[PDB]
């Protein structure tokens, strides 16, 4: 079963690089967005 | 204001995290097969382009579990730009290399 | 002579005393790892 259309690509792995690029987009934001947040968690470390 | 603010930065101590391993094999020289082992599937998916795998490791003293990133590469020099893509300046110090080299050829 | 006897039979106490502080660091390796398990805020005094 054909497995070359990577290569037969009009434009290049450039569209399959956005796409990829996309991914490590979404992600970063969301552990940013965790980052922070989970620094709550911070306050049960620190006893009375 | 702050002190609790401060008195927060005083966080304790840290277990490792972050960590990358990359990998090059001939296209379909096992190297799927073998990181799907590491984690104890039995096999993951033969795909094109740039797969991603895990290592949970365990350890018993700091009773921790981890996720240890797997990014195992395809064959081709058609990809090689996805290396651009998965390797950052920070990501070098922390990435242990493997490879692949099947004795069938 | 009366010196090194009086060594010797210092260091001879500390013989029976050697396994009980074996055990000691035994059980506090126990209740150390327990409490990095357990997370807690070792102190600055904290002696590691």
């Amino acid at each position: 079963f054909y497995r070359n259309a990577l290569t037969r690509m009009p434009d290049g792995p450039v569209a399959l690089e956005e796409s990829y690029s996309a991914v490590m987009g979404i992600v970063s934001e969301v552990e940013q967005y965790v980052k922070v947040w989970l620094q709550y968690q911070c306050l049960w470390d620190m006893q009375a | 204001s702050s002190i609790l603010s401060e008195v927060s930065t005083r966080a304790r101590s840290k277990l490792p995290s972050g960590k990358n391993i990359l990998v090059f094999g001939e296209d379909g020289s096992g190297k799927t097969t073998l990181m799907t082992k590491l984690q104890g599937a039995e096999h993951g998916k033969k795909g094109r382009g740039l797969e991603y795998l895990y290592l949970s490791v365990h350890d018993e003293d700091r009773d921790d579990h981890t996720r240890c990133n797997v990014w195992i590469l395809d064959g081709d020099l058609y990809h090689k730009g996805l290396l651009k893509f998965a390797v950052s300046a920070e990501s070098l110090p922390e990435t242990l290399v493997i490879f692949v080299a099947d004795m069938s050829r | 002579t009366s010196d090194a006897v009086t060594f010797i039979t210092y260091v001879q106490s500390l013989k029976r005393k050697i396994k009980q502080f074996e055990k000691q660091v035994e059980l506090y390796r126990n209740g150390q790892r327990l409490l990095e398990k357990q997370r807690f805020q070792f102190p600055p005094s904290w002696l590691y």
